[PDB]
């Protein structure tokens, strides 16, 4: 039997159905033909993929499903840094119950299961990559003789779980140890719906669930949500709706009034996906929301331009087959409206995962860390379906500074190979980046990396700034005669940054004296190319 | 500027949208001004339906026509303060729930109501129902909490006040690095020391016994290896494996409830941030004036029952000359505001003995509250008074227009500064030839200011520090300025902190990498 839908794992019908079909078919055949084959058992697997998907309840139904004692459990770190000669000891005490087992009626049992949780750390001498690995080696060549060294038992299952799969050495691998090796993923459309209709199952039988309540919809409202947090909101859901029956005094007592008709409402499932569960590879109305402080205004041509060319690489990286990777380089002069520009692009892609690695976060680390950060950043876009990063600021990350020059060389060589990295098949990703200064960039190579560019100007005439001053709205019509009597004959050279600051500073002057102020600050500052 | 809070008539409203805008076209997303009553309004289309067939004979679109049996539904702005009345009110919004009904006067805190009721509502709204109806659903009860803010805003005592309004045990207690002892065996006992009453009681009673909580402090430094991604620094973790072992996975209880407490909100490890593990997270902060006002009259209630405390000293006078003042420090000055009161009818000679004539008339008054406020208590996050005392010398003295120049200008930012909601932070550098008086002009300004937090970074007290220790001071420094509504800093020599010297340069390229990033980097929110 597969009945994979009773047993309380939904989502996953592949997954499981090769890992039967491969490993454990000939531990359920009639045990007369796998002796006289002589076919070998399996004793080894390893599970890995995101954090907080279902590995674990995998493996509990696996060792029930053949009839064995209660699954063991360790931890990676735990095992490792203890007293020296002591976690040796442990390791030859995790395996004592199936060697006596073994020992006392030979090749007749039944399974000992481990789950060797977070086996990545221990097992792992490959830790040299930016800080430096530990010496550890006592305990992965302990586990490999144990396992299979020059001596061999058939009453062992190691199932393994790590969240890093490429940190791994290949000892650990070679066939004959470890050889099963799967890949769980995130939920799609389907896995959400089959996730939402288990864990309220016991709810709708009892009738204790309102029949608006829809699955079907509360399907497609999540998206990019891990399978471990349905549940969340699930348990956010049911304990809003039940706070109204507590009414009470200095002493809390339940409102036994109306213990009945405790109903719950689609409003609750909303209010809690809205304001409580916050999803993983999902982001939220707070790091793009901040960037952008003022909205957008149409001062002139250049911005219907930017937007067009911003929503035509959009629509190409989602409806093309031949170029799963798109990148683009924002620049201009400083105080133009760079970064308040590519997170309102980046916010109309309705793409499932938004990310904005900026450096005003990374206050003071060193350069290792940096690299480290970023790579992290990057590696969790490879994930969803389809994705958007964003890079502002690029020339404050390489740590430019014009005297020397001084640029940091371990964080442009990073940078570089990860913008022409494609990710695994399938997926799509899309690059956005601003710089400030596009002299210094081309000498480095950098700019041949990126697929395109585009250039954001500043106000350059007096019909623009007319017009700005006319959508922003706070000059009457008089005032807008007398300064149009004086800027119309002549050329402006100002960003749209500072004629925000420029305004609010003249604001604040007397009734009679917002014009003057105004006229003299934009001879100093603007005007001056 | 023509904001009332009189109620209008949707009503009447909807009767006059018709009567004006009849026969005339509308779009979703339309904005247009609409006349009512003498008064002007700006109305914003959102839906759009058509009618049903007539008599003889609910789509949504997006354009149509208006006619005369057209309904109209109104429904207020977000954050709109109009009053409206009338059948004409369409009601779709969210909510949540009616909290019940709370009596925080009793219990002994003020100015915490929404971080009371969420909690209430979230950890705890599923352990006061019977086991019945709780196993009917199928739940798994919250067993974690975070939280998080500055010193002294009554943390621990939400806790203790949360564990006795539901009967359980006396919560126990850890300090954060006590628990980091030398070796193993001893940490790990301790660890083990920690929920053996738990285990037992649960075994000895089953799913009935009562909560057990455990009241844990700094818990950023066990669990903490973020401190190593810095420019120094660096330590194994390993007690936080413990840890996470017993909270969660095998042998798991289900009568424990760990409160976690920090002041580094940043300093957290994923690991211990995940469903499952702890899960809801809160944020205390300062107190705003009618918390102020609410925590000094619970403090001042027993000395009011048996008439100790005079007539002229008013209470809420007090919540305004107090800026920033943290919720203990209140506490602080009412302590401090008796001393004094009760240190004059003290007669000693030879032994201090109690005064008998005017032992009666034993009343504080308004004298010893003042002399409290400028003397007994300081201020953490307040206004200093010896910082920009030594740096103006000898005062300001005209010797013809630069100085009131500067002096207006400095006056004109210090406004915008404050009167302003687009521009939220404003950076300005002064400048000029060496041995010119350009830092007695500044604290000039700051002190003319007003602000109620007012602090001066300057490179006299970090003498012989390294790059690395700048980093940090600085660091600290400008993240002390994000707790208050509003703040004014000052930077010192800034020729100094870079460690500039011409026979080179030999600048420090990792304090002016992190000087420039600070100067661009808005409050949190509304600050
Ligand atoms: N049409 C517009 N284009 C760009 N910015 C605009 C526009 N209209 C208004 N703004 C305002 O201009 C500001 C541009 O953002 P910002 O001041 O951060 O510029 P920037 O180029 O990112 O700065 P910096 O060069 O210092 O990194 C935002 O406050 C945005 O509200
Ligand atoms: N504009 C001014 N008018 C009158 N007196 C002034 C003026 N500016 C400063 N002073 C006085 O002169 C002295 C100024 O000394 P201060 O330490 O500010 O020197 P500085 O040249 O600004 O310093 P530094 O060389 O470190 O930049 C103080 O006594 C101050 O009272
Ligand atoms: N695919 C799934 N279907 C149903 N429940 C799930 C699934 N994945 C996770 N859960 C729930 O999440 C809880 C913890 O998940 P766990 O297996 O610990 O995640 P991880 O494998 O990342 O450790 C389980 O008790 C389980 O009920
Ligand atoms: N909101 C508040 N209401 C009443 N008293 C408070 C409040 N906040 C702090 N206090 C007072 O401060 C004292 C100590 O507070 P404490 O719990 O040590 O603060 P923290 O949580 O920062 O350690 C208590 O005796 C309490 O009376
Ligand atoms: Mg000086």
């Amino acid at each position: 039997d597969w009945n994979f839908e009773k047993m309380g794992i939904g989502g996953l019908d592949k997954e499981f159905s090769d890992i039967f079909r491969r490993a454990f078919a000939s531990r359920v055949f009639p045990p007369e033909i796998v002796e006289q084959m002589g076919c070998k058992h399996v004793k080894g697997i390893l599970l890995y993929g995101p954090p907080g998907c279902g590995k674990t309840l995998l493996a509990r139904q696996i060792g029930k499903m053949l009839n064995a004692r209660e699954p063991k459990v360790v931890n990676g770190p735990e095992i490792l840094n203890k007293y020296v000669g002591e976690s040796e000891a442990n390791i030859r005490k995790l395996f004592a119950d199936a060697e006596e087992e073994q020992r006392r009626l030979g090749a007749n049992s039944g399974l000992h299961i481990i789950i060797f949780d977070e086996i990545d750390a221990i097992c792992k001498q490959r830790g040299s990559m930016a800080g430096s690995t530990g010496v550890h080696d006592t305990v992965v060549n302990q586990l490999l003789s144990k396992i299979d060294g020059v001596e061999q038992l058939n009453n062992i299952l190691v199932i393994g779980m790590t969240n890093r799969p490429d940190l791994i050495d290949e000892a650990l691998l070679r066939p004959g140890r470890l050889e099963v090796k799967m890949e769980i993923g995130l939920p799609d459309e389907k896995g959400r719906l089959q996730i939402l209709h288990i864990h309220t199952a016991r709810m709708r039988g009892h009738q204790l669930l309102s029949a608006d309540v829809d699955i079907k919809e509360l399907a497609v409202e999540t998206k990019n949500f891990s399978g471990a947090e349905l549940e969340g909101l699930v348990r956010a859901a049911q304990s809003t709706a039940m706070n109204r029956h507590i009414k009470a005094s200095t002493k809390v007592e339940v409102d036994m009034e109306k213990a009945e008709s405790l109903q719950v409402t689609r409003g609750d499932f909303l209010a809690s996906l809205e304001n409580d569960i916050k999803p993983a590879f999902g982001t939220n109305q707070e790091d793009y929301a901040s960037y952008i402080m003022n909205g957008i205004i149409k001062w002139g041509d250049p911005v219907t331009r930017v937007l067009d060319d911003g929503e035509l690489l959009v629509q190409q990286t989602k409806n093309s087959d031949r170029t799963p990777l798109v990148s683009v380089l924002l620049e201009g002069p400083p105080h133009s409206g760079k970064t308040a520009l590519a997170a309102k692009i980046a916010e109309e892609s309705n793409f499932p995962f938004i990310k904005i690695c900026s450096p005003d976060k990374m206050i003071g680390f060193s350069e290792t860390a940096k690299c480290q950060a970023m790579k992290k950043i990057f590696d969790d876009a490879y994930k969803s379906q389809l994705s958007c990063v964003v890079v502002d600021d690029i020339e404050r990350l390489l740590d430019y500074v014009p005297i020397g020059p001084r640029f940091s060389n371990l964080v442009l060589q990073a940078l570089l190979v990860l913008l022409k990295k494609a990710p695994p098949q399938g997926r799509k990703l899309l690059i956005i980046g601003t710089t400030s200064r596009k002299d210094v960039l081309q000498e480095m190579e950098m700019l041949n990396a990126f697929s395109t560019t585009i250039h954001v100007p500043n106000i350059a005439t007096g019909e623009q700034l007319l017009e700005a001053l006319e959508l922003l709205g706070n000059f009457k019509d008089k005032e807008r005669t007398t300064i149009a009597q004086q800027v119309k004959g002549k050329k402006v050279w100002i960003g749209i940054k500072k004629l925000l600051m420029l305004i609010e500073m003249s604001l604040q002057m007397d009734p009679e004296y917002r014009v003057r102020k105004f006229l003299a600050l934009l001879r100093e500052e603007g005007a001056s190319p | 500027k023509n904001i009332d809070s009189n109620p209008y008539d949707t009503d009447k409203m909807a009767a006059e949208f018709i009567q004006q805008f009849n026969n005339q076209a509308f779009s979703v997303g339309q904005q247009l001004v609409f006349s009512f009553n003498d008064k002007l309004f700006g109305l914003l289309v959102k839906d759009i339906e058509a009618m049903d067939p007539s008599i003889l004979k609910r789509q949504k679109i997006e354009v149509g026509l208006v006619v005369g049996n057209s309904q109209v539904a109104f429904e207020k702005a977000e954050n709109s303060s109009l009053n409206l009345i009338g059948k004409a009110k369409t009601k779709e919004n969210r909510q949540s729930i009616i909290n019940p009904d709370w009596n925080f006067e009793k219990m002994g805190i003020g100015g915490l109501d929404k971080e009371f009721s969420d909690i209430f509502r979230r950890a705890f709204a599923s352990r006061v129902f019977p086991p019945e109806i709780v196993e009917q659903m199928g739940c798994k009860h919250v067993k974690g909490i975070l939280l998080y803010g500055p010193p002294g805003c009554g943390k621990t005592l939400l806790a203790r006040q949360i564990g006795k309004m539901l009967n359980a045990r006396e919560p126990k207690v850890v300090n954060g690095p006590e628990i980091l002892n030398k070796y193993v065996g001893e940490s790990e006992a301790n660890i083990r020391k920690l929920f053996a009453d738990a285990e037992e009681e649960q075994r000895r009673l089953g799913a009935n016994s009562g909560l057990h909580i455990i009241i844990f402090d700094e818990i950023d430094a066990i669990c903490k290896q973020r401190g190593s991604m810095a420019g120094s620094t660096g330590v194994h973790d390993t007690v936080v494996n413990q840890l996470l072992s017993k909270i969660d996975g095998v042998e798991q209880l289900n009568n424990i409830l760990v409160i976690g407490m920090t002041n580094r909100p940043d300093l957290i490890d994923e690991a211990l941030l995940r469903p499952g593990r702890l899960e809801v997270k809160m944020e205390i902060g300062l107190p705003d004036e009618k918390g102020r006002l609410q925590i000094l009259h619970i403090h001042t209630a027993r000395m009011r029952g048996h008439q100790l405390l005079s007539a002229d000293v008013d209470i809420k006078e007090l919540a305004v000359e107090t800026k920033n003042f943290s919720g203990a420090e209140l506490e602080g000055l009412v302590r401090a505001a008796q001393s004094t009161a009760m240190n004059r009818h003290i007669k000693a000679s030879t032994k201090v003995e109690v005064d008998m004539e005017k032992a009666e008339s034993l009343q504080v008054t308004r004298g010893d509250f003042l002399a409290s406020l400028e003397n007994d208590i300081k201020p953490a996050f307040g206004t200093n008074q010896e910082d920009y005392a030594s740096y103006i010398m000898n005062g300001i003295i005209k010797w013809g227009d630069p100085v009131t120049r500067v002096l207006d200008d400095g006056e004109l930012l210090v406004q915008q500064t404050k009167n302003s909601d687009r521009t939220p932070l404003v950076s300005v550098l002064l400048e000029g030839p060496p041995h010119s008086g350009k830092t007695a002009l500044a604290a000039k300004i700051a002190e003319e200011s007003n602000f109620p937090f007012i602090k001066i970074c300057s490179p006299d007290k970090m003498i012989g520090f390294s790059e690395t220790a700048k980093c940090q001071a600085m660091k600290k420094i400008f993240d002390d300025a994000y707790k208050s509504q509003l703040s004014c800093v000052v930077v010192d020599d800034i020729e100094r902190l870079l460690d500039y010297v011409p026979i080179g340069p030999r600048f420090s390229n990792l304090v002016l990498q992190a000087l420039l990033v600070l100067l661009k980097k808005a409050p949190p929110q509304g600050r």
